[PDB]
């Protein structure tokens, strides 16, 4: 039917989009700093693959995450 | 990053390199077992030693100058660079301070008489010639 049926609140309070935009691109930007700085200093002989996956991979997935809630926060809603 | 497409390989280009990554690891091993030295010093002659943990930390600290003298004899033999000289007198004068440090310490916490003063002393001649070896590390 329709009486049944719950209204649908969104799973993240939209007053919290905007607190969460900022930290989790910083955390995200501040590891992708890393990870450009650790490809200029070190060497061929002092370079190790899965410290660079490591961080790579935190780097991506934090940076996804805050470009996600910044894109929603705009107002694109996707 | 892994990609190479060099025709002509400098290898004097390359002996800085291998200098370089060489230089690196002993810093970090100096660094680290300087940090050690004093972490054993001061957690473990407080005011009861027993000369037993003292102990197992001068062989830990014999074994690692062993292993940093060993670097040191490859870097100056199969290197181009030098790197022996002023390595060498340095790993010497650290090993004699650092084992004449920790004899102090381990004489000044198993005796009659408690040494501040000279022990706040050796402290401070360890961190001046510290100093003087970072000066000398560059
Ligand atoms: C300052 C601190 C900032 C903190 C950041 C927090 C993020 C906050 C997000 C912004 C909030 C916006 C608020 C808002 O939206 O209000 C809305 C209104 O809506 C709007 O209209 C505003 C929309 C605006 C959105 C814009 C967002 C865009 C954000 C982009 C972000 C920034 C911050 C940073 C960009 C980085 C740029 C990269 C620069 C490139 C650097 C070039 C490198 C140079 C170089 O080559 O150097 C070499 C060394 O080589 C390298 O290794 C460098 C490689 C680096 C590559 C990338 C690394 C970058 C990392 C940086 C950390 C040097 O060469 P040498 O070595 O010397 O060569 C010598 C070589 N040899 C010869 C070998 C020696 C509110 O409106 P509202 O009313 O709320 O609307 C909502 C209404 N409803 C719709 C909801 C209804
Ligand atoms: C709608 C939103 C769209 C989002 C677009 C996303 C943009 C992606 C950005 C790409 C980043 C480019 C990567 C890059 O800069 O490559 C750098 C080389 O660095 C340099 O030398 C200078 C290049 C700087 C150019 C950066 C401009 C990028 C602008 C794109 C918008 C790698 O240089 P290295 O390989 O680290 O050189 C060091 C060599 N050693 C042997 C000494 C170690
Ligand atoms: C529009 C397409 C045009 C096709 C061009 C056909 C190319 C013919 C191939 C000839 C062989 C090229 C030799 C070559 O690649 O030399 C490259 C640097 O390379 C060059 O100097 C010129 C090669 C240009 C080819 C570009 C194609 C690259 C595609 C890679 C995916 C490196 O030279 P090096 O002298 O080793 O540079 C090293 C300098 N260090 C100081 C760092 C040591
Ligand atoms: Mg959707």
């Amino acid at each position: 039917e329709l009486e049944a049926m719950s209204r649908y609140t969104s799973p993240v309070n939209p007053a919290v989009f905007p607190h969460l935009t900022v930290v989790l691109l910083a955390i995200g930007m501040f590891f992708t700093a890393w990870f450009f700085v650790y490809e200029v200093t070190s060497t061929k002989y002092t370079r190790d693959i899965y410290k660079e996956l490591l961080i790579s991979l935190v780097a991506s997935l934090f940076m996804g995450f805050g470009v996600l809630f910044l894109l929603l926060w705009v107002g694109i809603y996707v | 990053v892994r990609l190479d497409f060099s025709i002509t390989k400098d290898p004097a280009a390359e002996a800085r390199m291998k200098v370089a990554c060489i230089t690196e690891q002993v810093l970090t091993l100096v660094n680290k077992r300087i940090g050690l030295y004093r972490h054993f010093d001061e957690t473990v002659n407080r005011y009861k030693q027993s000369r037993d943990i003292s102990t197992l930390n001068s062989g830990k600290k014999s074994l690692e100058t062993e292993h940093k003298a060993l670097t040191s004899e490859i870097a100056l033999l199969q290197s181009r660079l030098k790197t022996e000289g002023s390595d060498l007198c340095d790993r010497v004068s650290e090993m004699q301070k650092l084992d004449a440090q920790v004899k102090e310490l381990v004489l000044k916490s198993a005796v009659e008489a408690e040494r501040l003063v000279a022990g706040k002393l050796k402290k401070d001649t360890y961190i001046e010639n510290e100093k003087l070896i970072s000066g000398k590390r560059q």
